[PDB]
């Protein structure tokens, strides 16, 4: 139980999650219903890719 | 309310590109998935992709991919959307009638259709029939139907006075690239060498028209 | 795992607009435009054997827009202006959208093949608030018990 | 990983009849109505949820993996196609006609005008008319010899109030073989008919 959430940043992108915060176990692919294409697919990693823009 | 009005229906040549288009009026137009079915001669229907109508981003099956391109263009207020289907690289087993359906919620049911669009491809551009009668010898006796291009042709009895007892088979499309059908009818046999017969054909693409007497 | 018998294969957008075939973001008033696909398709059969290569730098062009229209009907269009100066980021990258690509019934040669960008914005936000809901506190309760009140005279 | 199936898709009932049709599939099934070349329509939704606009007759069963699509008291109008979909996989249909019509195909054979050979075409034809069932085996003999391939078949439509159908295969042979012999029949068996029944016709 909390009072209130953890900092979320409203950074806005497209493809990649940008300055999100890491899954703790391991690689997560969550959806919706995985034998649906219509629904989209978000796979969270436990260990961030640097990009350098 | 609806109105999915799809566009009419295409002939052209193998190795061309045809843009099928459809149009949507009537609802919230942004906020449900626009799908594209085809449908082959005589076969069940098949899936060639979706299109989301808010960012146009297509999806579509191994086979149909890298030729088949969706698109989508909305009006200045977004009350009004257009969804085309260009299909490159048309080829032999192309010939097919398509849908633009829209899904309605999860589970992929489709409440509205298109009413659509017959899209063929093959050379022998539209050109003449050739009509033979058929001999004499209640019977039926009719008329054939050849080498005409494209469909249709109807064939009319005594200029649109007989059309009882007619039994107009489907068209089929022999090897040779044409179209051909047999048209009969039922007669007492007493007719027979006592009335006046005859089998009129109108072909409106290739703006010919043929009437032709059958006597024995 | 989720796909058992099949191999896994990436390919870059099939198309769209401008926002979903390119990695879009933000530095400092600027709206970069990357096009990340290098990143984003090979196939991997069965892992048959482990390949050794030696270090590389993956380099993505990037356009630069102005006329910005963030959302596409409900945000007002804005025009970003430019940024005086040299212009650098160093983000992470803690997630992917994908999206996967229809099937077919007459023929599957087990492949899947997932290509990138996708959804809508409302996922970018999924991403934080998967663990929580909020709940009301009813905090009267009945039960019964042995005592009974002291009735006044 | 979706595998669906669907009736054999040959069933007939009279008017007024009660029939149903089953699938097996493991995901969110539908039950749409298709016409002969026609946008099919919506009848059911999530195995047995009905569409406004859809006469009462059709109901759903959820049961196991088998949906059963039910539709009661028959109309004329009903016979059409009828398929079950999933999400981007679609079974062909069943076909829907009417029973117990079974009759004796009416036997008719045209030989080619005399103006047709003078473009160099041969087309023979053997007429069936008033037959039922539609799946009927025509086999084309040239002095008991089969021909293959060179033959086109198709059937009319079930009329209104006969309800029984017509077929018209057309074939096609060389300019040689026609006019070197004179005797040449289109005989087709049939369940409706008792007999071999073939039509010739006499030269004169
Ligand atoms: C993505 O979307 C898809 C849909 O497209 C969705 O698929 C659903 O997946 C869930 C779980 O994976 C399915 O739910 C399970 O269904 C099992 C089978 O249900 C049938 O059988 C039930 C019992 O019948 C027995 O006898 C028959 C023969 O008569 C036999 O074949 C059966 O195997 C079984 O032995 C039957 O009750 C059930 O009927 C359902 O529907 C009716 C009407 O809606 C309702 O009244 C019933 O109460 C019941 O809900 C159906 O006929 C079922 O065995 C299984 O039950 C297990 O779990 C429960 C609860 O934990 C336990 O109590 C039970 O003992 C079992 O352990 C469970 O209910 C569901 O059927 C799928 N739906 C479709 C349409 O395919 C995916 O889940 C989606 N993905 C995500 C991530 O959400
Ligand atoms: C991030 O998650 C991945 C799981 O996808 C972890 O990878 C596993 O690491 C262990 C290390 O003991 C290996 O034994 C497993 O074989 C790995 N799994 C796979 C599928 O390769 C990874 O260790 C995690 N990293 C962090 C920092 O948590
Ligand atoms: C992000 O990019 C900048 C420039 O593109 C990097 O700064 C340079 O890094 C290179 C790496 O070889 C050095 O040779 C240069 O001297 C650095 N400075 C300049 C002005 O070019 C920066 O290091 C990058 N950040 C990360 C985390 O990779
Ligand atoms: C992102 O870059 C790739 C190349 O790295 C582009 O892919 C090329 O697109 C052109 C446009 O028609 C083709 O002619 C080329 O064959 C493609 N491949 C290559 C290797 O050049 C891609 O188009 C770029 N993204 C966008 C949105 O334009
Ligand atoms: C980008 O990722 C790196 C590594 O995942 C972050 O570096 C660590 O972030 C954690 C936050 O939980 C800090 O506690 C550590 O002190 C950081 N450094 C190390 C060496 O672990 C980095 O903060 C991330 N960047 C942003 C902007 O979130
Ligand atoms: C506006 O102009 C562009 C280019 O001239 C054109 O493509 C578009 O159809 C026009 N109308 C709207 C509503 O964007
Ligand atoms: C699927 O993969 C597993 C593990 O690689 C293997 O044991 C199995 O034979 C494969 N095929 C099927 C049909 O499960
Ligand atoms: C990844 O890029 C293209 C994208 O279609 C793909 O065909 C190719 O095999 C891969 N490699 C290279 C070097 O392009
Ligand atoms: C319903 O489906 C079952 C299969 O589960 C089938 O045996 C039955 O004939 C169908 N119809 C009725 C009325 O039960």
């Amino acid at each position: 139980s909390v009072q209130c959430t953890h900092g979320i940043k409203p950074v806005v992108s497209t493809q990649l999650l940008l300055n999100g915060s890491l899954a703790e176990g391991e690689i997560i692919i969550r959806s919706e219903n995985l034998t649906n294409n219509a629904k989209t697919i978000i796979v969270h990693l436990n260990k961030s890719v640097e990009i350098n823009c | 309310q609806v109105q999915l009005l799809q566009s009419g229906a295409a002939v052209t040549k193998p190795g061309a590109s045809v843009r099928v288009s459809c149009e949507a009026s009537g609802y919230n137009i942004r906020d449900y998935f626009i799908h594209w079915w085809r449908q082959a001669p005589g076969q069940g229907l098949q899936w060639v992709g979706w299109i989301n109508p808010k960012t146009g981003q297509p999806n579509n099956p191994r086979q149909f991919q890298g030729r088949v391109s969706l698109t989508r263009h909305a009006s200045w207020d977004f009350d009004t959307y257009s969804f085309y289907m260009d299909l490159k690289a048309l080829r032999s087993d192309d010939t097919a009638v398509y849908f633009c359906a829209r899904q309605r919620s999860d589970y992929w049911d489709f409440d509205v259709w298109g009413s659509g669009t017959q899209v063929t491809v093959s050379s022998a551009s539209t050109k003449g029939p050739s009509v033979f009668p058929l001999a004499p010898s209640t019977a039926a006796l009719g008329c054939l139907v050849k080498d005409y291009f494209p469909e249709p042709v109807t064939v009319s009895w005594n200029s649109g006075a007989l059309t009882s007892g007619v039994h107009t088979f489907p068209a089929v499309l022999q090897s040779s690239g044409l179209y051909s059908l047999s048209s009969v009818v039922t007669v007492p046999s007493s007719s027979l060498g006592t009335q006046t017969y005859i089998c009129n054909v109108n072909h409106k693409p290739s703006n010919t028209k043929v009437d032709k007497k059958v006597e024995p | 795992e989720h796909f058992p018998n099949k191999t896994i294969s990436f390919q870059p957008p099939s198309g769209g607009d401008l926002e979903i075939t390119m990695h879009h973001f933000n530095c400092r008033g600027e709206f970069f435009y990357c096009n990340t696909t290098q990143l984003f398709n090979s196939t991997w059969i069965n892992s048959t054997t482990i390949k050794e290569y030696n270090d590389t730098i993956i380099y993505l062009p990037c356009k630069i827009k102005q006329i910005i229209n963030m959302w596409q009907g409900v945000g007002q269009c804005m025009y970003a202006p430019p940024i005086r100066g040299k212009i650098n980021c160093v983000s992470n990258i803690t997630g992917i959208l994908l999206t996967r690509d229809g099937g077919d019934a007459n023929a599957t040669n087990d492949t899947e093949t997932f290509r990138p960008g996708g959804g809508n914005i409302k996922d970018n936000w999924r991403s934080e608030l998967y663990k929580y809901k909020v709940v009301q506190i009813e905090p009267l309760g009945i039960a019964p018990t042995k005592c009974k009140r002291r009735v006044v005279e | 990983d979706i595998q669906m199936t669907q009736s054999p898709s040959s069933l007939s009932a009279s008017v007024g009849d009660t029939v149903t049709i089953t699938c097996q599939a493991n995901g969110y099934l539908n039950w749409y109505q298709q016409r002969r070349g026609k946008a099919p329509k919506l009848l059911i939704y999530d195995g047995s949820k009905l569409e406004r606009g859809v006469p009462s007759r059709f109901s759903g069963r959820r049961w196991g993996q088998e949906y059963n699509l039910t539709i009661n008291n028959l109309q004329p109008e009903d016979i059409a196609t009828y398929f079950c979909q999933v999400y981007e996989f679609v079974v062909p249909g069943t076909r829907l006609d009417l029973k117990r019509t079974v009759a004796a195909p009416s036997v008719f054979i045209f030989p080619p005008s005399d103006e047709q050979l003078k473009s160099g075409t041969a087309s023979v034809v053997c007429l069936l008319n008033n037959f039922y069932p539609r799946e009927a085996k025509v086999q084309w003999k040239v002095d008991n010899a089969l021909q293959s391939g060179n033959s086109q078949e198709s059937v009319t439509e079930q009329d209104s109030k006969d309800s029984t159908y017509s077929l018209s295969s057309t074939l096609t042979l060389s300019k040689a073989d026609y006019e070197k012999h004179k005797v040449y029949a289109c005989e087709v068996t049939h369940q409706g008919l008792s007999s071999p029944v073939t039509k010739s016709f006499n030269r004169g």
